């Protein structure tokens, strides 16, 4: 979500929902989230609750 | 003599469950400590911002001063003839600086 | 004689300071005159020496409300320094940074 | 709140000429106390008599709780396969999805987190001695990876 | 609620006491000594005694 | 019943317990303020006399009031005044601990404004600058922006020692009306029965008055009519009419709804909607234990 | 009033009694034996 | 005490690979 | 207090007699300890009809753990938590003393 | 150099309606009494007075006697908008005099 | 240079104040010298207006027992400030008269 | 890659058991505020002594 | 549990029954 | 959604092996 910004869209491509459930969301911000695909992350410069 | 029978009582009440119910009749209330007297968490003070006490009259120490209104104009400090006035009154009671 | 204090009024302004005021963002803080930081804002030297008014987080201020401060909405609320699960994780690894 | 246009002895005073507790606080800072006893003038009296005009504002908090939407006829679960991913399993089809999501405004970046809730399964069997073996399901956003 | 064999009947005491009279003298122990009550068919459960 | 509406409670409703302008003041502090005096006052001469403290320090006073700065060079020196609309703003003091002889400047109210003690005193703002003092009327208010303000200025005692020997004036008081309301704080003593300013009234007192919570009932008991005459609902067909709803005076469903939540879920946890949120005491406050106080330190 | 008039005697309560004067209501001076608190509380 | 007492004293079948039985039958 | 499950006034009560005749009254087949009335409490006590460190009668206590519990004829222990709510007699019950 | 002193007790209770129940066998089991089968209806006077003993002290009161009973309905739709009720109530009745 | 104060006993004075002498009869009241006060009783005006001495609650009387006080057993303890539901109900529509 | 393992178990934790008890041996410690700080709510103060 | 009302058990104590002497 | 479990205990002392 840019900063100031108050709609993000997706678009999913078309694909099966065989066997989907629900779905949830929630909002988060970028300082405090860390990759999990990368062992390093330069740019997280945060120590808090995550 | 080798049969505890009031311990046994006492573990018995705490297996049926309410041993921290208070019940009048058979005095119970199990002996409890505060786990804050038994374990010490110091942690400091939350003291950062400044607390004061303050004189009944809220005006610290007060002197004399009587009022005085120019007798003449000009923009000075000796040249505007401060001298004493009487509509002002005289000997009022104020502070200088903070209380 | 005497000097009068108003304890109660006093703990409630100083728990307001300690726990609201002092994780308001940075945008509500300044530096002192004379006081000179890093220019790096994520540093603990820097977050330290900013300085916030007692005012914004006045002590009868949204008096009667039960109402979180607005500016608090988009702050962490799980950095905080009364967060219990934080402070026993920690005291449980003593009180010196060598362990 | 006090109203800005509805009350017509409005001022907007900053928090450099606000006072309230004069002569007993430091000047906009936790230094000693500063001034003069004096009347305050921050907050305006929403009680008593001159009461000044008001509005309501209403917000809710929800904290440690992600919002969820099931995928299901009556949003209720009368089972963990639902009865919507079920249309796709007597008769498979192929659709896109778009999701709009409208937010607040908020000065630092920030991300949207969007689970979309599966079956991740894994079955497991050990055969031989000295072997495990293992099958990963994973329904409509199977893995694309397998790697080493 | 049943409505038989569980009638109280004839209807007697609920609650009974048992009495004073005379012991032998201890100087650190109270010794108390009882002879109980009867009357006709009724149980009487020890854990509603004190 | 989704019920919208206006809801006022009268003055009566306060829900707080202290007070919310100046609680950090003795109850006893009278503000900076002046009274006329008639003990040799009468005729072209009245005592005014003043009792308040002057906070903040300047460079000098002239008939301009407090000098609080200096223009800085530029082939000229002016020194600059402090503003009567604002300054000597009530919350600049100084930062040594407490100082005297200089120049200083304060505030003042006048004896046109009643005293009431600091405690519960407020005054709006008449301006934006944090000014509070009443617009002067001329014969309206509205179009009338000069505020009323007069300095009074002070000096030592002494008569050889400054004023009319060694001509200045050490301190200078911005002397406003101001619209003081205490509008939660009601006098509790008094020595006099005046309510104009006195020399006396620098004595009054005042605690805070009572918390008084208002709102809507526990489950808005009684905001609907149940076991009425005239005023009992109907739920019947549209075309039969024939009423299900038989009320009967001699029974409560309103107790009786109380005691259902009891039987049902927690009555410990508080829900919005429907507004449930029992009535408990602190039961400490009920059964009142003294312990003493652990104060031997 | 009740019943056949005379003089003045009406405006509810009296009745037959005969019985011991049982609890709190009566308490006053001139004692016997060896009003909300004679009640509430107990010695 | 106070009266409630009402229908489903037990555990309403379902045969648990799935949540449902029928509407009776006719 | 009528339409909210507030009330405060039952240790204002001395006796019931729930009457049926002037020579028996109502479960007057000699049950209780004092038969024709429930005391709900003793202002003097010769008999020791109290139970523990409070008025209250022998023969009420025996009544509102049977009216709210049944517990009595088993001997008195204290309710269970889903028996014991906020409108139940027990956790209501508070005996004090003083000298 | 304690002074004499007499002893004071007292208990409270607050939110709790005093429960006396009705019929046979203490216990509260079922809810049903079986005084249908004893007689259909051949009462004359055999007393009924509740009488209590309360404590003064000051301005009025009123007491509350809940006579408790079953309020039962039965609620029927025999057709598309169209819905009856019966209703019984049988210590206390609601019907029979005009009905 | 120093002062001493028992901030541990103050603070046991202010709680007793506020929430029990305050709520005393207004037997125990009197109305001050030079205050006049309404003639309804039921107004704000007059509960408020009233003063009663706070050493009817000494803070230092009934040391050392559980009691309540005997004018405060026929005080509806609802009635309060401490009644957490009903400052729960008030502050979820604001602090402010017009809602 | 798009699995996260780390949140799945804190939610899996608080299905079982209650996450008010706290452990040592595996540092089981939920994450908390006071709601009083999270919610501020002013009674003002008892300044009537 | 959650429940505060007891259960009538419906039936009177003793099923089996002797002969008249 | 949040929630998902299907790992629940429904549950010479041996038949035939």
């Amino acid at each position: 979500i840019p900063a100031n910004a108050t709609n993000v869209p997706i678009s999913i491509p078309s694909r099966n929902w065989a066997a989907f459930r629900g779905w949830s969301f929630t909002r988060l911000k970028t300082k405090e989230t860390p990759s999990l695909g990368s062992g390093f992350d330069p740019y997280f410069v945060y120590s808090g609750s995550i | 003599q080798d049969r505890n029978t009031e311990l046994s009582y006492q573990l018995l009440l705490d297996s049926l469950g309410d041993r921290t119910r208070y019940f009048s009749m058979w005095n119970q209330a199990v002996d409890s400590y505060d786990p804050d007297v038994r374990i010490i968490e110091n942690h400091g003070v939350e003291d950062e911002l400044p607390n004061y006490c303050f004189p009944l009259d809220g005006s610290g120490t007060n002197a004399a001063y009587q009022g005085v209104k120019v007798k003449n104009g000009n923009d000075g400090d000796v040249e505007s003839e401060w001298e004493n006035d009487d509509t002002v009154a005289a000997r009022n009671q104020l502070c200088k600086g903070n209380i | 004689f005497a000097m009068e204090i108003n304890l109660q009024a006093n703990l409630w302004r100083s728990f307001l300071y300690s726990n609201v005021a002092l994780y308001l963002p940075d945008s509500y803080k300044y530096t002192p005159a004379n006081i000179t930081l890093p220019t790096n804002t994520n540093t603990y030297d820097y977050m330290n020496g900013r300085v916030v008014p007692p005012s914004l987080v006045d002590a009868y201020i949204n008096i009667g409300a039960r109402w979180s401060l607005d500016p608090m909405d988009n702050v962490n609320p799980f950095n905080h320094h009364r967060n219990a699960g934080l402070r026993y994780r920690s005291m449980l690894l003593g009180n010196g940074r060598y362990v | 709140v006090v109203d800005e246009v509805n009350y017509k002895d409005y001022q907007a005073v900053t928090l450099a000429y606000q006072h309230n507790n004069s002569g007993f606080v430091g000047y906009l800072a936790p230094t000693m106390r500063q001034g003069q006893p004096y009347p305050a003038n921050y907050p305006y009296p929403l009680i008593g008599k001159s009461a000044v005009t008001s509005v309501t504002q209403k917000k809710f908090l929800c904290d440690r709780v992600m919002w969820r939407i099931p995928f299901s006829s009556n949003f209720m679960s009368m089972g963990a396969l639902t009865d919507l991913g079920q249309n796709m399993l007597y008769a498979n089809s192929a659709h896109a999805l778009d999701m709009n999501f409208e937010v607040d405004p908020m000065d630092e970046s920030t991300l949207l987190y969007v689970v979309f809730e599966v079956f991740d399964v894994v079955r497991v069997h050990q055969p031989h001695r000295g072997v495990i073996e293992a099958v990963y399901l994973r329904t409509p956003f199977s893995a694309g990876n397998a790697t080493t | 609620a049943p409505t038989h064999d569980v009638t109280t009947d004839r209807s007697q005491r609920l609650t009974l006491r048992f009495v004073p009279v005379d012991r032998e003298d201890n100087t650190y122990s109270y010794k108390v000594r009882y002879t109980l009550a009867v009357g006709d068919n009724r149980v009487l459960d020890m854990a509603s005694t004190y | 019943f989704d019920i919208r509406g206006v809801l006022d409670r009268g003055p009566s409703f306060k829900p707080y317990s202290g007070t919310a302008y100046n609680s950090l003041a003795p109850k006893g502090a009278p503000n900076s303020s002046q009274w006329e005096q008639k003990k040799a006052g009468n005729g072209d001469t009245m005592e005014t006399h003043t009792f308040g403290v002057a906070p903040m320090g300047g460079e000098n006073i002239t008939i301009d009031g407090l000098q609080i700065g200096t223009d800085a060079t530029a082939d000229q020196d002016k020194p600059i005044y402090a503003d009567k609309t604002f300054q000597p703003e009530p919350q600049v003091g100084e930062e040594n601990w407490q100082e005297t002889e200089s120049f200083y400047g304060g505030r003042a109210l006048k004896k046109d404004t009643s005293m009431k003690p600091c405690y519960g005193s407020y005054a709006r703002p008449t301006n934006v600058k944090g000014g509070q003092a009443k617009l002067k009327v001329g014969a309206d208010g509205v179009p009338t922006k000069e505020f009323d303000i007069d300095l009074a200025f002070f000096d030592t005692p002494g008569g050889t020692v400054n004023g009319q020997d060694e001509y200045k004036a050490d301190i200078v008081m911005y002397t406003e009306n101001t619209y003081l309301e205490t509008p939660d704080t009601h006098v509790v003593y008094k020595p006099g029965k005046d309510d104009a300013s006195s020399e006396i009234n620098l004595v009054q007192q005042s605690m805070p008055n009572r918390p008084n919570y208002i709102g809507f009932r526990d489950n808005f008991i009684g905001l609907m009519y149940y076991n009425s005459t005239g005023n009992m609902g109907v739920l019947a067909g549209q075309a039969s009419q024939l009423n299900a709803v038989v009320d009967l005076q001699d029974r409560n469903t309103e107790l009786s709804y109380q005691l259902l939540l009891d039987s049902l879920g927690d009555r410990t946890r508080y829900f919005s909607m429907w507004n449930q949120a029992v009535d408990s005491y602190d039961p400490d406050v009920r059964i009142i234990e003294n312990h003493g106080v652990e104060d031997e330190l | 009033m009740s019943g056949s008039g005379s003089f003045e005697g009406g405006v509810f309560s009296p009745y037959l009694t005969g019985r011991l004067p049982s609890w709190a209501g009566v308490r006053q001076n001139v004692m016997g034996s060896t009003t909300y608190a004679t009640l509430s509380s107990s010695s | 005490d106070i009266n409630f007492s009402s229908l489903a004293p037990r555990h309403g079948t379902r045969p648990f690979m799935g949540t449902w039985s029928d509407i009776g039958t006719s | 207090p009528y339409l909210d499950g507030t009330f405060y006034l039952n240790h204002t009560f001395k006796k019931v007699s729930i009457t049926f005749d002037s020579s028996v009254s109502w479960p007057g087949n000699d049950r209780l300890l004092t038969p024709n009335e429930f005391e709900i409490k003793r202002t003097v006590d010769g008999e020791g009809y109290n139970v523990a460190q409070c008025n209250m009668t022998k023969d009420w206590f025996l009544v509102q753990m049977l009216a709210h519990y049944n517990i009595g004829y088993q001997g008195f222990y204290v309710p269970e938590g889903y028996k014991d709510r906020m409108y139940s007699f027990f956790r209501n019950f508070q005996p004090m003393s003083r000298q």
